[PDB]
Protein backbone atom coordinates (compact mmCIF):
# COMPACT_ATOMS: atom_id res chain seq x y z
CA UNK A 1 0.00 0.00 0.00
CA UNK A 2 3.10 2.64 0.68
CA UNK A 3 4.66 1.33 -2.42
CA UNK A 4 1.25 1.55 -4.51
CA UNK A 5 0.50 5.37 -3.65
CA UNK A 6 4.14 5.68 -4.62
CA UNK A 7 4.23 4.07 -7.80
CA UNK A 8 1.45 5.29 -8.94
CA UNK A 9 2.44 8.62 -8.32
CA UNK A 10 6.09 8.48 -9.99
CA UNK A 11 3.84 6.83 -13.23
CA UNK A 12 1.68 9.99 -13.03
CA UNK A 13 4.85 12.07 -12.67
CA UNK A 14 5.97 10.24 -15.65
CA UNK A 15 3.34 10.36 -17.79
CA UNK A 16 2.43 14.03 -17.44
CA UNK A 17 6.15 14.63 -17.92
CA UNK A 18 5.51 12.25 -21.13
CA UNK A 19 2.88 13.48 -22.91
CA UNK A 20 5.03 17.11 -23.27
CA UNK A 21 6.53 15.06 -25.25
CA UNK A 22 4.87 14.56 -28.92
CA UNK A 23 3.95 12.60 -32.03
CA UNK A 24 2.83 9.27 -30.26
CA UNK A 25 0.94 6.51 -32.21
CA UNK A 26 -1.52 4.41 -29.87
CA UNK A 27 -0.32 0.91 -28.99
CA UNK A 28 -2.26 -2.28 -30.76
CA UNK A 29 -5.51 -2.92 -30.34
CA UNK A 30 -5.64 -6.19 -29.39
CA UNK A 31 -3.22 -8.92 -30.39
CA UNK A 32 -4.79 -10.65 -33.12
CA UNK A 33 -3.32 -9.24 -36.45
CA UNK A 34 -0.34 -7.15 -35.34
CA UNK A 35 2.91 -9.16 -36.23
CA UNK A 36 4.43 -4.87 -35.77
CA UNK A 37 5.90 -3.27 -32.73
CA UNK A 38 4.67 -0.25 -31.47
CA UNK A 39 6.81 2.74 -32.32
CA UNK A 40 5.79 4.32 -29.27
CA UNK A 41 6.88 3.00 -25.79
CA UNK A 42 11.01 2.81 -25.14
CA UNK A 43 10.32 6.76 -24.96
CA UNK A 44 7.64 6.03 -22.03
CA UNK A 45 10.46 4.31 -20.51
CA UNK A 46 13.11 7.42 -21.20
CA UNK A 47 10.78 9.80 -19.08
CA UNK A 48 9.81 7.27 -16.61
CA UNK A 49 13.52 6.40 -15.67
CA UNK A 50 14.27 10.22 -15.52
CA UNK A 51 11.45 11.03 -13.30
CA UNK B 1 1.70 -48.63 -31.99
CA UNK B 2 5.60 -47.54 -31.32
CA UNK B 3 5.38 -44.12 -32.52
CA UNK B 4 6.55 -40.80 -31.26
CA UNK B 5 4.10 -37.98 -31.41
CA UNK B 6 5.63 -34.42 -33.36
CA UNK B 7 4.57 -31.41 -34.29
CA UNK B 8 6.06 -28.52 -36.45
CA UNK B 9 4.12 -25.33 -37.76
CA UNK B 10 4.98 -22.47 -40.30
CA UNK B 11 3.92 -18.56 -40.16
CA UNK B 12 4.36 -15.95 -42.39
CA UNK B 13 4.23 -15.37 -46.38
CA UNK B 14 6.86 -18.64 -47.18
CA UNK B 15 5.08 -21.56 -47.86
CA UNK B 16 6.34 -25.37 -46.88
CA UNK B 17 4.14 -27.58 -48.73
CA UNK B 18 6.10 -30.05 -50.55
CA UNK B 19 9.30 -29.61 -49.15
CA UNK B 20 7.54 -30.58 -45.76
CA UNK B 21 6.28 -33.67 -47.45
CA UNK B 22 9.56 -34.28 -48.71
CA UNK B 23 10.83 -34.34 -45.60
CA UNK B 24 8.54 -36.76 -44.61
CA UNK B 25 9.21 -39.11 -47.33
CA UNK B 26 12.75 -38.26 -46.71
CA UNK B 27 11.77 -38.64 -42.52
CA UNK B 28 10.82 -42.53 -42.14
CA UNK B 29 15.11 -42.96 -43.10
CA UNK B 30 15.83 -45.70 -40.69
CA UNK B 31 14.55 -46.12 -37.49
CA UNK B 32 12.53 -48.07 -35.05
CA UNK B 33 10.65 -44.93 -33.36
CA UNK B 34 8.81 -43.67 -36.07
CA UNK B 35 7.82 -40.17 -35.51
CA UNK B 36 3.92 -38.96 -36.11
CA UNK B 37 3.63 -35.80 -37.36
CA UNK B 38 0.76 -33.23 -37.38
CA UNK B 39 1.69 -29.67 -39.66
CA UNK B 40 -0.54 -26.85 -39.13
CA UNK B 41 0.52 -23.38 -40.54
CA UNK B 42 -0.72 -20.00 -39.49
CA UNK B 43 -0.80 -16.83 -41.80
CA UNK B 44 -0.59 -14.94 -38.68
CA UNK B 45 1.21 -15.30 -36.12
CA UNK B 46 0.62 -13.64 -32.46
CA UNK B 47 1.71 -13.73 -28.61
CA UNK B 48 -2.57 -14.91 -27.62
CA UNK B 49 -2.31 -16.60 -31.28
CA UNK B 50 0.49 -18.77 -30.72
CA UNK B 51 0.43 -19.44 -27.43
CA UNK B 52 -3.59 -20.57 -28.20
CA UNK B 53 -2.69 -22.89 -31.15
CA UNK B 54 0.17 -24.87 -30.43
CA UNK B 55 -1.86 -25.78 -26.62
CA UNK B 56 -5.32 -26.56 -29.12
CA UNK B 57 -3.07 -28.19 -30.87
CA UNK B 58 -2.35 -30.68 -27.74
CA UNK B 59 -5.31 -31.57 -27.62
CA UNK B 60 -5.74 -33.75 -30.73
CA UNK B 61 -1.90 -34.17 -31.16
CA UNK B 62 -0.90 -34.99 -27.66
CA UNK B 63 2.43 -34.31 -29.09
CA UNK B 64 6.59 -34.67 -27.28
CA UNK B 65 8.10 -31.87 -29.41
CA UNK B 66 7.63 -29.19 -31.46
CA UNK B 67 9.59 -27.20 -34.06
CA UNK B 68 8.62 -23.57 -34.81
CA UNK B 69 9.27 -21.37 -38.00
CA UNK B 70 8.56 -18.23 -39.31
CA UNK B 71 8.89 -15.83 -42.12
CA UNK B 72 8.93 -13.17 -39.24
CA UNK B 73 12.14 -10.25 -38.59
CA UNK B 74 10.68 -10.28 -35.03
CA UNK B 75 12.88 -11.27 -32.24
CA UNK B 76 9.98 -11.24 -29.08
CA UNK B 77 8.50 -14.37 -30.62
CA UNK B 78 10.91 -16.69 -29.47
CA UNK B 79 11.07 -14.90 -25.62
CA UNK B 80 7.56 -15.94 -25.17
CA UNK B 81 7.98 -19.91 -26.61
CA UNK B 82 10.74 -19.99 -23.93
CA UNK B 83 7.88 -18.93 -21.37
CA UNK B 84 5.89 -21.99 -23.34
CA UNK B 85 8.80 -24.24 -22.41
CA UNK B 86 8.68 -23.10 -18.86
CA UNK B 87 5.06 -23.90 -18.73
CA UNK B 88 4.51 -27.19 -20.45
CA UNK B 89 7.89 -28.53 -20.13
CA UNK B 90 7.75 -30.13 -23.92
CA UNK B 91 10.62 -29.38 -26.19
CA UNK B 92 10.50 -26.90 -28.60
CA UNK B 93 13.06 -25.77 -30.83
CA UNK B 94 13.20 -23.65 -34.12
CA UNK B 95 15.03 -23.64 -37.48
CA UNK B 96 14.45 -19.66 -39.26
CA UNK B 97 13.32 -16.36 -38.35
CA UNK B 98 12.54 -15.07 -35.20
CA UNK B 99 12.93 -18.55 -33.35
CA UNK B 100 16.25 -18.51 -34.38
CA UNK B 101 16.95 -15.18 -33.03
CA UNK B 102 20.44 -14.67 -30.16
CA UNK B 103 17.79 -14.73 -26.85
CA UNK B 104 18.83 -14.71 -23.16
CA UNK B 105 20.84 -17.13 -21.35
CA UNK B 106 18.34 -19.75 -21.28
CA UNK B 107 16.76 -20.53 -17.38
CA UNK B 108 18.14 -23.85 -16.66
CA UNK B 109 14.24 -25.54 -15.96
CA UNK B 110 13.56 -24.11 -19.50
CA UNK B 111 14.04 -26.69 -22.44
CA UNK B 112 14.68 -25.11 -25.41
CA UNK B 113 16.38 -25.30 -29.04
CA UNK B 114 16.86 -22.35 -31.30
CA UNK B 115 19.05 -21.96 -34.54
CA UNK B 116 20.89 -18.48 -33.19
CA UNK B 117 24.75 -18.19 -33.01
CA UNK B 118 25.95 -17.27 -29.73
CA UNK B 119 27.71 -13.97 -28.90
CA UNK B 120 30.76 -15.83 -27.41
CA UNK B 121 30.75 -17.88 -30.46
CA UNK B 122 30.70 -14.86 -33.05
CA UNK C 1 18.18 -39.44 -32.39
CA UNK C 2 17.01 -38.39 -28.84
CA UNK C 3 14.22 -40.45 -29.59
CA UNK C 4 16.79 -43.22 -30.48
CA UNK C 5 18.75 -42.79 -27.16
CA UNK C 6 15.24 -42.95 -25.81
CA UNK C 7 15.66 -46.48 -27.09
CA UNK C 8 19.35 -47.08 -25.61
CA UNK C 9 19.16 -45.28 -22.10
CA UNK C 10 16.05 -46.86 -20.34
CA UNK C 11 14.16 -48.42 -22.89
CA UNK C 12 10.97 -45.95 -22.43
CA UNK C 13 8.54 -43.64 -24.23
CA UNK C 14 8.86 -40.12 -24.26
CA UNK C 15 5.53 -39.95 -25.21
CA UNK C 16 3.93 -37.11 -22.30
CA UNK C 17 0.62 -35.43 -21.80
CA UNK C 18 0.68 -32.10 -23.92
CA UNK C 19 -2.18 -29.61 -21.97
CA UNK C 20 -0.95 -26.47 -20.31
CA UNK C 21 -4.37 -26.53 -18.76
CA UNK C 22 -4.25 -30.13 -17.30
CA UNK C 23 -1.74 -30.55 -14.33
CA UNK C 24 1.58 -31.06 -15.54
CA UNK C 25 2.40 -35.07 -15.77
CA UNK C 26 4.73 -35.95 -12.77
CA UNK C 27 6.52 -38.10 -15.45
CA UNK C 28 7.47 -35.48 -17.05
CA UNK C 29 9.90 -34.85 -14.68
CA UNK C 30 11.79 -37.50 -16.39
CA UNK C 31 12.55 -35.67 -19.54
CA UNK C 32 14.84 -33.30 -17.53
CA UNK C 33 17.63 -36.07 -17.41
CA UNK C 34 16.10 -36.69 -21.61
CA UNK C 35 17.48 -32.82 -22.18
CA UNK C 36 21.27 -34.60 -22.31
CA UNK C 37 19.98 -36.99 -25.38
CA UNK C 38 18.45 -33.92 -26.27
CA UNK C 39 21.32 -31.89 -26.25
CA UNK C 40 23.52 -34.63 -27.60
CA UNK C 41 21.90 -34.94 -31.29
CA UNK C 42 23.38 -35.74 -34.55
CA UNK C 43 22.18 -36.48 -38.21
CA UNK C 44 23.98 -37.31 -41.04
CA UNK C 45 26.88 -37.25 -39.45
CA UNK C 46 26.70 -33.68 -38.76
CA UNK C 47 26.11 -32.07 -35.39
CA UNK C 48 23.46 -30.58 -34.29
CA UNK C 49 25.11 -30.43 -30.60
CA UNK D 1 -1.43 -14.27 -16.58
CA UNK D 2 -0.31 -13.74 -20.31
CA UNK D 3 -3.83 -14.84 -21.28
CA UNK D 4 -4.84 -11.77 -19.18
CA UNK D 5 -2.61 -9.80 -20.71
CA UNK D 6 -3.17 -10.42 -24.78
CA UNK D 7 -6.88 -9.57 -24.30
CA UNK D 8 -7.20 -8.46 -20.48
CA UNK D 9 -4.22 -6.19 -20.30
CA UNK D 10 -4.11 -5.51 -24.22
CA UNK D 11 -7.66 -4.88 -25.55
CA UNK D 12 -8.11 -2.14 -23.18
CA UNK D 13 -4.70 -0.57 -24.43
CA UNK D 14 -2.80 0.29 -21.17
CA UNK D 15 0.25 2.69 -20.73
CA UNK D 16 1.94 0.91 -18.48
CA UNK D 17 1.21 -2.71 -16.14
CA UNK D 18 2.04 -3.07 -12.46
CA UNK D 19 3.18 -6.00 -10.91
CA UNK D 20 2.99 -7.69 -7.14
CA UNK D 21 3.74 -10.64 -5.74
CA UNK D 22 0.81 -12.71 -5.02
CA UNK D 23 -0.50 -13.34 -1.46
CA UNK D 24 0.01 -16.86 -1.91
CA UNK D 25 3.40 -17.44 -3.32
CA UNK D 26 4.65 -20.56 -5.54
CA UNK D 27 8.43 -21.30 -5.92
CA UNK D 28 9.84 -17.60 -6.98
CA UNK D 29 10.10 -15.14 -9.80
CA UNK D 30 6.17 -14.85 -10.29
CA UNK D 31 6.32 -12.04 -12.49
CA UNK D 32 8.39 -13.36 -15.04
CA UNK D 33 5.64 -13.48 -18.13
CA UNK D 34 4.35 -9.94 -17.77
CA UNK D 35 7.43 -8.61 -18.41
CA UNK D 36 8.23 -10.69 -21.60
CA UNK D 37 4.50 -10.44 -22.70
CA UNK D 38 4.50 -6.63 -22.17
CA UNK D 39 8.02 -6.59 -23.33
CA UNK D 40 7.08 -7.90 -27.44
CA UNK D 41 4.94 -4.15 -27.22
CA UNK D 42 7.65 -2.66 -25.05
CA UNK D 43 4.91 -1.95 -22.87
CA UNK D 44 7.12 -0.45 -19.56
CA UNK D 45 6.28 -2.76 -16.22
CA UNK D 46 6.61 -1.74 -13.04
CA UNK D 47 6.78 -4.26 -10.34
CA UNK D 48 6.48 -3.42 -6.47
CA UNK D 49 7.16 -6.30 -4.32
CA UNK D 50 10.04 -8.03 -7.08
CA UNK D 51 13.11 -7.98 -5.64
C1 LIG E 1 1.31 0.73 5.34
O1 LIG E 1 1.02 1.74 4.38
C2 LIG E 1 -0.18 2.43 4.70
C3 LIG E 1 -0.53 3.40 3.56
O2 LIG E 1 0.62 4.20 3.26
C4 LIG E 1 -0.02 3.18 6.01
O3 LIG E 1 -1.26 3.81 6.36
C5 LIG E 1 -1.02 5.22 6.54
O4 LIG E 1 -0.36 5.51 7.77
C6 LIG E 1 0.00 6.89 7.87
C7 LIG E 1 0.84 7.11 9.11
O5 LIG E 1 1.50 8.38 9.03
C8 LIG E 1 -1.27 7.74 7.91
O6 LIG E 1 -0.92 9.12 7.94
C9 LIG E 1 -2.15 7.46 6.70
O7 LIG E 1 -3.42 8.10 6.88
C10 LIG E 1 -2.35 5.96 6.49
N1 LIG E 1 -3.02 5.72 5.23
C11 LIG E 1 -2.63 6.33 4.11
C12 LIG E 1 -1.21 6.80 4.08
O8 LIG E 1 -3.39 6.51 3.17
C13 LIG E 1 0.40 2.23 7.13
O9 LIG E 1 0.77 2.99 8.29
C14 LIG E 1 1.58 1.37 6.70
N2 LIG E 1 1.82 0.34 7.69
C15 LIG E 1 2.68 0.53 8.69
C16 LIG E 1 2.76 -0.58 9.70
O10 LIG E 1 3.35 1.54 8.79
C1 LIG F 1 27.07 -38.29 -27.80
O1 LIG F 1 26.65 -39.64 -27.95
C2 LIG F 1 27.66 -40.44 -28.58
C3 LIG F 1 27.10 -41.83 -28.85
O2 LIG F 1 26.33 -42.27 -27.72
C4 LIG F 1 28.89 -40.51 -27.68
O3 LIG F 1 29.92 -41.25 -28.34
C5 LIG F 1 30.33 -42.33 -27.48
O4 LIG F 1 31.11 -41.88 -26.38
C6 LIG F 1 31.39 -42.93 -25.46
C7 LIG F 1 32.09 -42.36 -24.23
O5 LIG F 1 31.64 -43.05 -23.06
C8 LIG F 1 32.27 -43.98 -26.14
O6 LIG F 1 32.49 -45.07 -25.24
C9 LIG F 1 31.61 -44.49 -27.41
O7 LIG F 1 32.54 -45.30 -28.14
C10 LIG F 1 31.14 -43.34 -28.29
N1 LIG F 1 30.34 -43.85 -29.39
C11 LIG F 1 29.84 -45.08 -29.38
C12 LIG F 1 28.95 -45.41 -28.21
O8 LIG F 1 30.09 -45.89 -30.25
C13 LIG F 1 29.40 -39.12 -27.34
O9 LIG F 1 30.40 -39.21 -26.33
C14 LIG F 1 28.26 -38.22 -26.86
N2 LIG F 1 28.73 -36.85 -26.74
C15 LIG F 1 28.84 -36.26 -25.56
C16 LIG F 1 28.20 -36.97 -24.41
O10 LIG F 1 29.44 -35.20 -25.42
Amino acid sequence: SAHISDAVAVVAQAIHELFEMEQITDPPRGCVGNTNIWKTGPLFKRVLMSS
Amino acid sequence: HPNMDIAVILVGTTEEVAIKDVHEKDDFHHLPVTPRVELVTMQESDPKSIITRICDLMSDKKVQGVVFGDDTDQEAIAQILDFISVQTLTPILGIHGGSSMIMADKEEASMFFQFGPSIEQQ
Amino acid sequence: TAASTMLSEHNSIPQSKSSCNNIQESRVYEAHMLKRYLINVTFEGRDLS
Amino acid sequence: MALSVCEDLISSQVYAILVSHPPAPTDHLTPTPISYTAGFYRIPVIGLTTR
